[PDB]
RNA sequence: GAGCUGUAAGUAAGCUUUGAUCCAGAGAUUUCCGAAUGGGGAAACCCAGCAUGAGUUAUGUCAUGUUAUCGAUAUGUGAAUACAUAGCAUAUCAGAAGGCACACCCGGAGAACUGAAACAUCUUAGUACCCGGAGGAAGAGAAAGAAAAUUCGAUUCCCUUAGUAGCGGCGAGCGAAACGGGAAGAGCCCAAACCAACAAGCUUGCUUGUUGGGGUUGUAGGACACUCUAUACGGAGUUACAAAGGACGACAUUAGACGAAUCAUCUGGAAAGAUGAAUCAAAGAAGGUAAUAAUCCUGUAGUCGAAAAUGUUGUCUCUCUUGAGUGGAUCCUGAGUACGACGGAGCACGUGAAAUUCCGUCGGAAUCUGGGAGGACCAUCUCCUAAGGCUAAAUACUCUCUAGUGACCGAUAGUGAACCAGUACCGUGAGGGAAAGGUGAAAAGCACCCCGGAAGGGGAGUGAAAUAGAACCUGAAACCGUGUGCU
RNA sequence: UGAGUAGCGAAAGACGGGUGAGAAUCCCGUCCACCGAUUGACUAAGGUUUCCAGAGGAAGGCUCGUCCGCUCUGGGUUAGUCGGGUCCUAAGCUGAGGCCGACAGGCGUAGGCGAUGGAUAACAGGUUGAUAUUCCUGUACCACCUAUAAUCGUUUUAAUCG
RNA sequence: UAGAUAGAAAAUAGGUGCCCGUACCGCAAACCGACACAGGUAGUCAAGAUGAGAAUUCUAAGGUGAGCGAGCGAACUCUCGU
């Protein structure tokens, strides 16, 4: 996927449209990503499980990867990504500024 | 153990390594049966090591011909 | 090939009683004979084997959900030691 | 599996026909005869058709 | 190029930028049954011989290799029976076997219901079924052809001729071909005469046989004699025309890489919708994304890419190889053949006036001044040159793979099978043969409280919705209940 | 719909005490009754885990169910001598070559296979929840192997094998 | 017997001896009958009283009370007694 674990991304679709966060996990086989503070779900946790204390746990649920967009390193605007070859190595380039992302 | 180290080894050394790996695998299976094996991934690791040793030995006895 | 002849020890109430009598129970390769089992035991555990009894167990029907199948057939040997002992633990 | 050893002459199939042109299957068999000839330089009793035997073209020995 | 140890969640233990998983080429391993092949056997099992080896004091036990039958080629031995012929024994062989794509091809053998308003000739039909043999195609094929002019020039296939000419209890029905228009095209090798070498009979005459050369036909050709021409100059080639290779190059297939361009607000759980203003386009195919997206993702147009294997090709190499003319003295030019009679069959053609072609049985030619054909037959004329062989393409089909398409189906449809289906189930067996799809955008799959043994429920909570809570989208009708206005 | 209708598949139960949310139906006890050339004890086919222990009560069980040949979990079958194979053959099957036959294939010799028959060495006791002529105890027997051997033989043999 | 070969072994001691089956039902609720079905299923053992007996009736060894019951005690049907 064009998004990678550790990237700083902007949500462009969903309830959290406009939020920014860090990509903390990816699911390549589902085309999904997990972004901090985004898509919070309240799951009913049984205290009877291996964890003694239970209740309602709040955690990020995965979002479809086409709903997050990389932020331009210079302008901090959402941008699509291209690829260059520098000394035979692929480099991700922001299509708005042309700068290397990572 | 990987194929590069195995290829560094000599044929007699490969045979001895196969013997010791088989003994280790057997001991692991016995521990698993008696319920004393927590590190279950060791079984697969040793099995694949044995497979690699045999693969290299077969390569050598093929290139000899 | 001894380590292939012997597959695993059998740990059950009946097997523990046998162990009290100096009889050790193993699941063995379904193709081997009593003599091969004796030789494998003597090679692996450095004991002297007094005798070997052996028996076969049919595949047993087993169910999981809507899927019907069978367990593997088994060959089980009971090795009576003449000299020495085997520690399975 | 019966045929002339020399020529392969063998039976054929066709129809017996009545005066009302009813048809029934029949065979025409070769006129085979068991004769001793030279096969691979050795005598051997084989089936040979009368026509293959005609005019002494086959040596009986 | 950052995750991964399948469905398939879980837990556990682990792996991975020192490049996992994953994708493609190549290789290694690949138990047992099965043609199954050491022998046996109620498939997936049992029991051996031999050699070598492991182990034991030794036996018992084990490992590896090998041992079926038939065929062919060699070697040895060799009966009745002398000679040697059966036979027997050994060795070699990537020799055969068996399977299937319910297709297409060729061949052996070959129905019936049925139609004829009954039925026998006839039809169904040389169809179905069975059997054998293949091949990627097969079959056919370079005139003993078609014809009747200014003749054409192998075969196959399409159009047309034409439902014509004909066949037919002249009933039902069966039903051409040549010409003309097209696809595709390609031509060749033997037998014989004769020559040389070798071997047997030993006229040790020259007869026979083998090998090589020579030769291939209708405008008659060839041998034979003679005259030119060349020892690969040229020409040809593994698709026939003889048969194996090698080097280099190109292209293609089997993974991949890059790849333009959108923001805002409104509604809403969510925007791709609406509104406003922009942008790309050799890209407005398509799918996905929380509703309907050229510009969010995967892609598309376009361009690039291969360590390795495979395929098709080009050039070199390699291999093979003479090519024409004149003469008419002699010689050759496919025999139990052609053909005839009888009995069948096949020809659109049912025996007919029945040519043309095959089979069984019996009889049985001619030899270039020859022989066959032009639908009985004869004459004349005309066209051919049988009784030997080979041959690509145009044609048939689809188990399969790749990329696509549809005024084709949309869960009683479409495959029997959207789903763990040739399953469950039924049958001794051959064989017959189902039913069964949908939570939600996300599992966020209902913490906690309460009645209950549980099931089940009421709250609470998640969610836009639970009135989406597990065969969980919608939820008709039959049918079953509770309440009630009028009766 | 018929309809809460027909049926609930040969029979003798009663009570007490347990267990349980719940008991005519489960467990234990006493009494009673039934079969007893047998409803008892073995065992060949056939079935194929139904066997044992613990747990369960949706469905199956013609009622009920706390129970079960049901469901879950984990167990259980031990052989030189028992039966079969490493022995034999019968009917029958198969069948190298062979004979026959459009194909397919049929028949058949030698040879094989093939028990329902022939041959063939282990008995008593004890023991578990579940195996026992199989495990254990005691005491046997059969074949083979190795070492030592009273004794006999030592190349026409003469002991020995056959 | 044809053949074979220097060696043979009464005894003593020690050792070796594989594969398959083995559970459970088996006149049955586990087999054949679609059923926890009044049918069918080879062979073996089979005590006492009575008796000719493996008949008869009652018992033993051993097993069993049958997978709907409670009442009532009409017609009618069935099976039985007078
Ligand atoms: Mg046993
Ligand atoms: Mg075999
Ligand atoms: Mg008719
Ligand atoms: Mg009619
Ligand atoms: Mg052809
Ligand atoms: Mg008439
Ligand atoms: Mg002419
Ligand atoms: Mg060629
Ligand atoms: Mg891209
Ligand atoms: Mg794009
Ligand atoms: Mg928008
Ligand atoms: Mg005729
Ligand atoms: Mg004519
Ligand atoms: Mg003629
Ligand atoms: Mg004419
Ligand atoms: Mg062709
Ligand atoms: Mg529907
Ligand atoms: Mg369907
Ligand atoms: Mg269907
Ligand atoms: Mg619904
Ligand atoms: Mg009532
Ligand atoms: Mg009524
Ligand atoms: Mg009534
Ligand atoms: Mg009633
Ligand atoms: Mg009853
Ligand atoms: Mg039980
Ligand atoms: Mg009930
Ligand atoms: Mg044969
Ligand atoms: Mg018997
Ligand atoms: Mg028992
Ligand atoms: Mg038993
Ligand atoms: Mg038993
Ligand atoms: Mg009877
Ligand atoms: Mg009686």
């Amino acid at each position: 996927m064009h998004i990678k674990k550790g990237d700083n991304v902007k949500v462009i679709a969903g309830k959290d449209k406009g939020k920014e966060g860090k990509v903390i996990a990816t699911l390549p086989k589902k085309d999904r990503v997990v972004v901090e503070g985004v898509n919070i779900m309240k799951k009913h946790q049984k205290p009877t499980q291996l964890n003694p204390e239970g209740g309602i746990l709040e955690t990020e649920a995965a979002i479809h990867v086409s709903n997050v967009q990389l932020l331009d390193p210079k302008t901090n605007e959402p941008t699509r990504v291209g690829y260059k070859f520098v000394d035979g190595k692929k480099v991700r380039i922001a299509k708005k500024s042309g700068e290397e992302i990572k | 153990m990987k194929a590069k180290e195995i290829r560094d080894l000599t044929t007699s050394e490969i045979e001895e390594q196969i013997k010791s790996s088989k003994e280790e695998l057997f001991n692991l299976r016995f521990q698993l049966a008696t319920g004393q094996l927590e590190e279950t991934a060791r079984i697969r690791t040793v099995r694949k090591t044995i497979a690699r040793l045999k693969t290299v030995a077969r390569e050598r006895e093929i290139e000899q011909s | 090939e001894a380590r292939d002849i012997l597959k695993r020890p059998v740990i059950t109430e009946k097997s523990s009683e046998a162990m009290a009598e100096d009889k050790y129970t193993f699941d063995v390769d379904t193709r081997v004979n009593k003599t091969q089992v004796k030789m494998a035991v003597e090679e692996i555990f450095n004991v002297k084997v007094a005798s070997v009894n052996i028996m076969n167990y049919k595949p047993k029907k087993k169910r999981m959900g809507r899927y019907q199948g069978y367990t593997n057939k088994r060959r089980k040997a009971i090795v009576t030691l003449k000299e020495g002992s085997i520690d399975l633990f | 599996g019966k045929q002339c050893f020399v020529t392969g002459r063998k039976a054929s199939t066709g129809n017996r026909r009545s005066h009302a042109l009813n048809s029934t299957k029949r065979r025409w068999n070769a006129n085979l005869q068991k004769v001793r000839i030279l096969v691979d330089g050795k005598p051997k009793k084989v089936w040979v058709s009368a026509r293959a035997l005609k005019s002494g073209k086959v040596t009986r020995v």
